[PDB]
RNA sequence: AUAUACCGCCAUCUUCAGCAAACCCUGAUGAAGGCUACAAAGUAAGCGCAAGUACCCACGUAAAGACGUUAGGUCAAGGUGUAGCCC
């Protein structure tokens, strides 16, 4: 079987000054 | 005992062994990786094995305007809640295990030819919804260090295009493959080329360049010929918008030199208007389909020259043996002119 | 290297609390104590019996308010009384909070033969000190 | 967007094409001024090379 | 419905005249010859792309043809004056410490910006991080000295082309004018010449800025009545 | 294949709109099977309907 | 049974001073690399050092001491994954 790779949901920056 | 009990986080942290020496330097097989499961997902506060109904917690506080009292489910009724809870667990597990259908690229396990979508929108109200990203190469490069030793890094080559003459490529280097796709994709829109197209479907003339040790000989073709070129070139050409063209790669088949050389030769091609302005003459197109009719595709904006170009009995232009050998029926190859799929 | 009561640095997306962001060498400099009794003062007794009560209370409240505790408990003892102070999330309905308060207060008073009072302070989301 | 290919073409050519392709929604402020009052030479990058053999500079002495 | 008239009358109208701000009366070939704008470096320092502008080499001292400078300087002053009329951000760059004070003062005098200090890598190609996402970069960079202190091209010449910023530059006989959009060939060492350049660009800018206030008042006054 | 996966696509000589997808619009040549991916049986039925 | 599945608590270099996300640039868009103050492409959140704090001060001693290294130590603190025993 092929390696299963799908685009992961983009993260949102948590730390803001 | 009850004082030797930990929490789920401590139990899963030690059971998964995600942070350990084995993970650090490719010392652990991924064939059967352990996977974290949340055992509190489908649990209701107040539901136990005895089947007790606690007013205000498990069940509504008041029924028919009166406060309920402590009640306990019957054996038959409590056994139906356990089986319905199990079905929910299996349903949840089954959906997660199922894999959504995927679209492969050049090969099943090859990253090349896979789309990464449009580049991320810019902060100052910039969007690239008309652009498309396609992976060309994903390499795993290693580097010896003093402390860690042999650490793995990813090099990614991507191309972006809007389908209307604008296209560019970039390189992304990172430790995670998903971070290399973003860098290359978002950096390729700031290094865009504009490729000129003849009638919006092909190049203006035959190109034959060499980047370092890679040789690329492209040819102009009529409508309906299709793309008969290296698979990487077919990915870029769709991004640019070139429907019909033939290309042959010789020498080194390095993807980065083939990519950097293709954009170089496709940007240095002279159009028919430039040729007319440069020589102050009419560029006339002759077609067998249209017979002897002369079609003027470009005319000089400036003063038209009254003197014709001196006819040359024989032209001292360097020829290619591969092309002369084909026109004279001498290039025998059991791999040329093979029936293939539409590109 | 030392590990005790330390949250190792991460890429930057891990949110830690004030209590969780300080190691043991700050327990009397930048942090207080989660429990306050007299057992450990000079000349006092029953330090081993107050400790077992604290270890049980933290586990009882953690499993009795599952997913609702934003931060660690602050246990207070004044004479006979025992005061449990907790910060809780607002996800759960108030009806269930009042039920668990009347159930937990009563059960722990008959188990430790003492008047037990529980003081909840709801917060929208887990207060974040910094991102390690 | 834009294009940071300083070697490829000139700012006018790179901006003229991208504006016509659609990438640039609005052309830059200077663009109109350059087309109307352009310079004598298009500012295209060129690599300096060394003269070899008998090639010499045209510079003459002022006598 | 009212913007088209405003744009056509104000912005397009100047672009229809060869010398809207009349910057050809600000200088002359004799005004440049008296400021030693024709004196270049020695032949051994000469750059190969400045040969077209070299009248000759008198005793191994390149002489810059002022006939071309006047034609090259007219296009720069007009372009510089038009960008100030459009309320563009003009940045003066120079790494010659001798004239650093003079250039900074002129920029303040003409309501423009200067950078005569060490150019930190990323001012232009990374301004979002350094200044902020909503930062506005210069619309015109004027190079009074295109070389740095180790006799190499200023990094901003290459960085201004990456950001598609038009550059104006005073190139000497040992300078590279290939990426400079409007290059003026002249001496960049003598203090009598740098005072001229500064006075000319400062005059063209102040005129253009005052020329737009006259065109707007007429439109505003005429529009009401 | 494209013709066998959809049972509502009928290779008939009256269905000119479907037969135009298997003929080049620039050279008037019927594509070979590997081009479109149809089987030999349906490519032989298209050619007869196209002729 | 396996510390060569781990958490947990540590040793060691550390009687160190560096680690590093995210960008940018160079090298023809190769692995790679990134300083010169009369300055020449680097900017940097965060962690650490530092600073604070404790003990009799500003001193000193404690404490602290990152990322990594040695599959370092410990399944016999306790817990635990896998495998095994259950008259
Ligand atoms: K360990
Ligand atoms: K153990
Ligand atoms: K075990
Ligand atoms: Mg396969
Ligand atoms: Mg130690
Ligand atoms: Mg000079
Ligand atoms: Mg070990
Ligand atoms: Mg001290
Ligand atoms: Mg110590
Ligand atoms: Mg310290
Ligand atoms: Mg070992």
């Amino acid at each position: 079987r092929h390696t299963a790779f799908v685009i992961p949901k983009k993260n949102v920056p948590t730390s803001k000054r | 005992s009850f004082f030797t009990k930990l929490t789920a986080d401590e139990l899963w942290k030690g059971a998964l062994a995600e942070t350990g020496a084995g993970a650090k330097k490719g010392r652990g097989k991924r064939t059967k990786k352990k996977k974290r499961k949340d055992l509190n997902r489908g649990q209701i506060i107040g539901e136990g094995r005895y089947g007790f109904l606690w007013p205000g917690l498990n069940v509504p506080l008041m029924k028919n305007g009166a406060v309920q009292t402590i009640a306990q489910r019957s054996k038959e009724e409590q056994e139906k809640v356990e089986a319905d809870m199990i079905q929910q667990r299996e349903e949840w597990d089954r959906k997660k295990k199922m894999k959504v259908k995927r679209e492969r690229g050049w090969s099943g396990n090859s990253w090349g030819g896979i789309s990464l979508g449009p580049p991320d929108p810019g902060p100052c109200g910039e969007t690239y919804e008309d652009f498309d990203t396609r992976i060309l190469e994903v390499r795993n490069v290693f580097t010896m260090t003093a402390k860690e030793g042999r650490k793995k890094s990813i090099r990614v080559l991507v191309a972006v295009g809007n389908g209307k003459g604008a296209a560019g490529f970039s390189i992304g280097k990172a430790t995670d493959r998903m971070d290399a796709f973003r860098k290359a994709k978002n950096r390729a829109v700031h290094h865009l080329h504009y490729i000129e197209r003849y009638e919006d479907h092909t190049i203006f003339h035959d190109i034959s360049l060499r980047f370092k040790r890679t040789h690329i000989k492209m040819k102009k073709q009529p409508k309906g010929y299709g793309l008969r070129c290296h698979r990487a070139i077919i990915t870029i050409c769709r991004l640019i918008g070139i429907k019909d063209m033939y290309a042959k790669v010789s020498g080194s088949i390095n993807m980065l030199s083939l990519t950097q050389g293709l954009f170089r030769g496709l940007s240095r091609q002279e159009t028919h208007q430039q040729l007319a302005d440069k020589k102050g003459l009419h560029v006339v197109e002759i077609r067998e389909e249209c017979g002897p009719l002369p079609i003027v595709v470009a005319s000089p904006r400036g003063p038209l020259r009254k003197d014709p170009e001196p006819e040359d009995e024989v032209p001292d232009v360097k020829l290619d043996w591969e092309d002369v050998k084909t026109a004279q029926g001498m290039k025998r190859s059991v791999w040329s002119n093979l029936k293939r799929a539409a590109t | 290297k030392n590990r005790a009561a330390r949250v190792r640095v991460s890429k930057g997306d891990k949110p830690v609390t004030y209590e969780e962001a300080h190691a043991p060498h700050y327990i009397a400099h930048r942090k207080g104590w989660l429990s306050l009794h007299t057992g450990n003062l000079d000349g006092e007794d029953h330090a081993a019996e107050r400790t077992v009560e604290d270890v049980f209370l933290r586990k009882f409240m953690w499993g009795t308010f599952p997913g609702c505790l934003a931060d660690q408990l602050v246990l207070k003892r004044r004479g006979n009384q025992l005061e449990i102070c907790a910060v809780v999330l607002r996800q759960l309905s108030p009806h269930k909070y009042y039920f668990l308060v009347g159930y937990s207060e009563t059960l722990l008073s008959y188990f430790y033969k003492c008047p037990v009072r529980l003081h909840l302070q709801t917060v929208p989301s887990k207060v974040v000190y910094k991102y390690l | 967007a834009g294009s940071r290919l300083e070697t490829v073409g000139s700012i006018f050519s790179r901006t003229r094409d991208l504006v016509r392709a659609g990438v640039l929604k609005e052309k830059p402020l200077w663009f109109d001024v350059y087309d109307a009052f352009p310079p004598l030479r298009e500012p295209v990058f060129q690599r300096p090379r060394v003269r070899y053999g008998k090639a010499k500079a045209p510079i003459q002495d002022i006598w | 419905e009212d913007s088209t008239d405003f744009n056509d009358k104000i912005l397009n109208e100047p672009l229809k005249h060869s010398d809207f701000f009349n910057v050809k009366e600000l200088f002359s070939v004799r005004s440049l010859f008296d400021a030693r704008v024709h004196l270049g470096h020695k032949a051994g320092c000469r750059h190969r792309f400045m040969e077209p502008y070299i009248f000759g080499s008198r005793l191994d001292h390149d002489i810059i043809d002022l006939e071309q400078t006047a034609t090259h300087l007219q296009l720069a002053l007009n372009f510089t004056a038009h960008m100030a009329y459009r309320k563009g951000i003009i940045l003066f760059i120079s790494r010659n410490r001798q004239f650093s004070y003079l250039i900074e003062n002129m920029a303040r005098d003409c309501g423009e910006y200067a950078h005569t200090r060490y150019f930190r890598g990323g001012m232009l190609t990374n301004a979002r991080l350094l200044f902020g996402p909503t930062v506005r970069l210069p619309d015109l960079i004027i190079f009074l000295h295109t070389l740095n202190n180790i006799f190499e091209p200023h990094v901003a010449v290459r960085d201004a082309a990456k950001m598609n910023i038009p550059t104006v530059g005073i190139v000497d006989t040992n300078c590279n004018p290939c990426l400079i959009t409007y290059p003026v060939p002249g001496n960049d060492d003598s203090p009598l010449a740098v005072h001229l350049y500064c006075r000319l660009f400062q005059t063209a800018i102040t005129r253009a800025k005052e020329k737009r206030q006259q065109v707007e008042a007429l439109y505003r006054l005429q529009g009401q009545k | 294949c494209p013709i066998c996966r959809d049972h509502k696509l009928h290779v008939d000589f009256r269905n000119v709109k479907l037969l135009e997808q298997f003929v080049c619009a620039h050279t008037g040549i019927i594509f070979y099977a590997p081009y479109t991916g149809v089987c030999v049986k349906q490519h032989k039925r298209l050619t007869q309907a196209i002729q």
